[PDB]
């Protein structure tokens, strides 16, 4: 039984104190969908070059938007597709962008009337197409914030979906998550996707700012457009769950020593373990609170976290055999 | 192939009003942001304002917010700048410019057009051809001049043979003298070309509908 | 309103030399900075956007960089066509203010001015004023000094001089100088002389004429 591990560390400077970051891989290159707001707001498409992020486009200037929007990126081997959708301030309006080089995006605008997610919360994320019987689908998924009462499984996690790139969003996709608690409330739900495998990553707890616990749910087919999803555990003593990814059909799972995130652990198949200790040379405490995986392929993946200024620590993680 | 053209420039008395237009062609005018900027004489570029294709988003420099107002007609492919209550600071060459795709930068500027704010009124130039010295010494080359004198205000256009003559021209910046500009121009050609071929300086002053031509001929009897 | 301070202002250099202007903003302006060039007699042309991106059709010699407060613009091998006015602009927020500009002129081999003197036009004397004109074309370096002689005496008043920008074609400057006077003041004197002094010759260049020639 072979195991090969290697760890690299690279730093990146960003002149933009992005309110929220959204990395994705296209070609071999790394990209970020930055959001800057504090009157005027920017959605930069930055790209990693040598040692620093390089802004390439301000999608948001095409606007006709009012304020901060939900962002939905979808990356294929062929072309990136980026949607800028208004959140509720009643049928959805979005701006579609697409590029087959990562540099020159083409503009478009779409409207989905009577849209399936009419009373659901949404959060921005990056994603990959979901193959289904020779039909790949982009999913915009929304979760009900918190359920006060009556037991019902209808739309605890609802998704509307498109198989024509981003152009039309007709299809409905139902998720049956067989779980409930009274004061529990979900946040930041995103679909992890790998081949045909659908999964969801979200935070649980009472209403936002006091979120703590991570939850992850694998999904399996019931119909062509209906999934049943059961919770998958990842708890470890004196460690807080952080993020989940796959390498070679195996899980790689990060944790922190506790909620202050002084150190981060990477766990390969819950067998091998790596410790990332952030070196500190600033008056600010160094930590890995934002750390997230960015899959490259079945062997390589990144672990990224920012710090005091726009200093993106980036661990290049190799693990194979 | 993108093309812009400014119009409406000229003199205006202080405290007055003036309309400036910019026609655009060769590209989808309703697909791009538009902007105004201006150049005071001897000074750097000053950004003025910008407007999005739907006219929903219009922005100005703080100094001009209550003076100028920008607008556009997508049906006419035209940008508009309405100026009023001008002072001496506004005397400038105005450019209209397009923003680039996904950038807040001026990827294409127009030529611009002049605006002058002064209490003085218009004056047409005199045009005096400058033939060489009467006892001319022919060399490999001869040089002819053209003297534009006493016009107001800027600008003024000067070409040779209606632009047929290109190399060897030297057109100097106008010098001001007590509310009256003066300009001059030189041209140099082979001794075999002149006086064997006609050479004329064409002068145009839009401010008072003035158009004069002056043919250069050697000093002597006629 | 953000302010954009540009250093330096004047640059005189030979061809084949590298150059690097810098632009410092009063506040953080992220990566949104553009660099423009306007050659003399030309409207500004875009060259750099988002601090470090080429615009389409921009020759490779031009590059840009910098972070946060400060940025740099760089030419690797300056050419005679690059004589121009370059300046930066911040795109992060309105107003999108410009910098103060940076003139760029080129060295070349020095040249003696070509001088010609022109007596007042036949049409002009009708108006009661006479204009003596003197042209000094195609000369390097920058500085040159002209004196006006009227029957051997230096003349103070009435001179009006004007200089062209450096020519992109030959990296050469050009100058005109004109003395106007009352036609009666022209009428009492005979000889007139344009005199010129420049580093290319120790002796002044002289060109002259008398009233009846
Ligand atoms: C300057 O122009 C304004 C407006 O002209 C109109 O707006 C332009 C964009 C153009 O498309 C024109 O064809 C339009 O008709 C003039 O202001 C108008 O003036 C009339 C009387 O002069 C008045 O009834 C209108 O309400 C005015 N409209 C506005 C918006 O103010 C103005 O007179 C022009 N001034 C000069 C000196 O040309």
């Amino acid at each position: 039984r072979h195991v090969f591990i290697r760890t690299e560390l690279s730093f990146i400077k960003n002149n933009v104190p992005c309110i929220r970051d959204m990395f994705f891989i296209y070609k071999r290159e790394l990209y970020n969908i930055c959001l800057d707001d504090l009157d005027e707001t920017h959605i930069y498409v930055q790209k990693k070059v040598k040692d620093s992020w390089i802004t390439l486009n301000d999608l948001f200037k095409e606007t006709d938007l009012t304020g901060r929007p939900h962002i939905f990126a979808y990356v294929d081997v062929e072309e990136i597709i980026i949607l800028l959708c208004e959140d509720e301030e009643k049928d959805m309006t979005c701006h579609r962008f697409y590029s087959n080089d990562g540099k020159e995006y083409n503009n478009s605008e779409i409207t989905i009337s009577d849209y399936i997610l009419k009373d659901k919360l949404l959060s921005s994320y990056v994603s990959l197409p979901l193959k289904i019987e020779n039909r790949e689908y982009f999913l915009i998924c929304g979760v009900s914030p918190y359920k006060f009462k009556d037991d019902n499984k209808k739309d605890d996690i609802l998704c509307m979906a498109s198989h024509d790139k981003g152009e039309t969003w007709g299809t409905k996709i139902v998720i049956k998550y067989d779980n409930y608690k009274l004061g529990v409330q979900y946040f930041f739900l995103r679909p992890y996707i790998s081949k045909n495998d659908l999964s969801f990553h979200f935070y649980v707890g009472d209403n936002i700012n006091n979120v703590k616990n991570v939850n992850f749910i694998e999904c399996t087919h019931e119909k062509d457009l209906e999934f049943v999803c059961s919770n998958r555990d990842f708890l470890k003593d004196n460690k807080v769950l952080q993020d989940v990814s796959t390498l070679n059909d195996e899980y790689i799972v990060s944790y922190g020593n506790d909620n202050n995130f002084a150190e981060c652990y990477i766990f390969f198949n819950n067998e091998n373990s790596i410790l990332i200790k952030p070196e500190k040379y600033g008056n600010t405490t160094a930590g890995c609170y934002g750390g997230t995986f960015v899959k490259i392929d079945e062997n390589r993946t990144l672990f990224i976290y920012s710090s005091s200024q726009g200093i993106y620590n980036i661990h290049t993680i190799y693990y194979a055999n | 192939n993108v093309n812009l053209l400014e119009s409406g420039g000229g003199l205006v008395q202080p405290g007055g009003s003036l309309n400036l237009s910019c026609a655009a062609s060769g590209f989808d005018f309703s697909r791009y942001w538009m902007s105004w900027a201006r150049q005071a004489p001897g000074k750097g570029q000053e950004w003025i304002g910008e407007i999005n294709p739907g006219s929903s988003t219009i922005k100005y420099t703080p100094s001009l917010k209550d003076k100028f107002i920008i607008s556009r007609d997508n049906a006419k492919n035209t940008l508009y700048l309405q100026m009023s209550k001008v002072s001496s600071e506004d005397t400038a060459l105005y450019y209209c410019a397009r923003y680039g795709s996904y950038v807040y930068a001026m990827d294409y500027w127009g030529p611009g057009t002049s605006v002058t704010v002064s209490s003085a009124k218009t004056t047409a130039p005199s045009v005096y051809p400058l033939a060489p010295v009467c006892g001319d010494t022919t060399g490999s080359s001869v040089t002819l001049g053209c003297l534009v004198k006493g016009y107001f205000p800027e600008p003024v256009t000067l070409t040779w043979n209606s632009g047929s003559l290109s190399s060897g021209v030297h057109t100097f910046p106008a010098v001001l003298q007590s509310d009256l500009y003066t300009l001059s121009s030189s041209v140099t050609v082979t001794s075999s070309t002149w006086p064997s071929q006609s050479i004329t300086c064409n002068v145009a002053h839009p401010a008072s509908s003035t158009k004069v031509d002056k043919k250069i001929e050697p000093r002597g009897p006629t | 309103s953000i302010v954009m301070t540009q250093t330096p202002k004047f640059l005189l250099v030979s061809a084949g030399d590298r150059i690097t202007i810098t632009c410092k903003a009063s506040q953080s302006v992220r990566n949104d900075v553009a660099w423009y060039q306007q050659k003399p007699g030309q409207s500004p042309k875009l060259l750099i956007y988002f601090a470090s991106n080429r615009y389409t059709g921009v020759p490779d010699r031009f590059t840009g960089s910098g972070s946060g407060t400060d940025f740099t613009f760089t030419i690797s091998t300056v050419q005679a066509e690059d004589l121009a006015v370059y300046f930066c602009q911040q795109g992060y927020t309105s107003p999108r203010t410009f910098g103060g500009g940076t003139k760029l002129e080129i060295k070349r081999a020095d040249a003696a001015p070509t001088v010609s003197i022109f007596p007042p036009s036949s049409e002009q004397l009708t108006s009661g004023g006479a204009s003596v004109v003197c042209f000094l074309n195609n000369f390097y370096p920058k500085d040159i000094n002209v004196k006006w002689k009227i029957d051997g005496s230096e003349r103070q008043n009435g001179v009006l001089n004007s200089w062209t920008d450096q020519d992109s074609k030959d990296s050469t400057y050009s100058m005109s100088s004109t003395l106007t006077l009352t036609k009666d003041e022209y009428e009492r004197h005979n000889s007139y002389t344009c005199e010129a002094t420049h580093k290319t010759s120790t002796s002044p260049i002289v060109k002259s004429f008398n009233r009846n020639e």
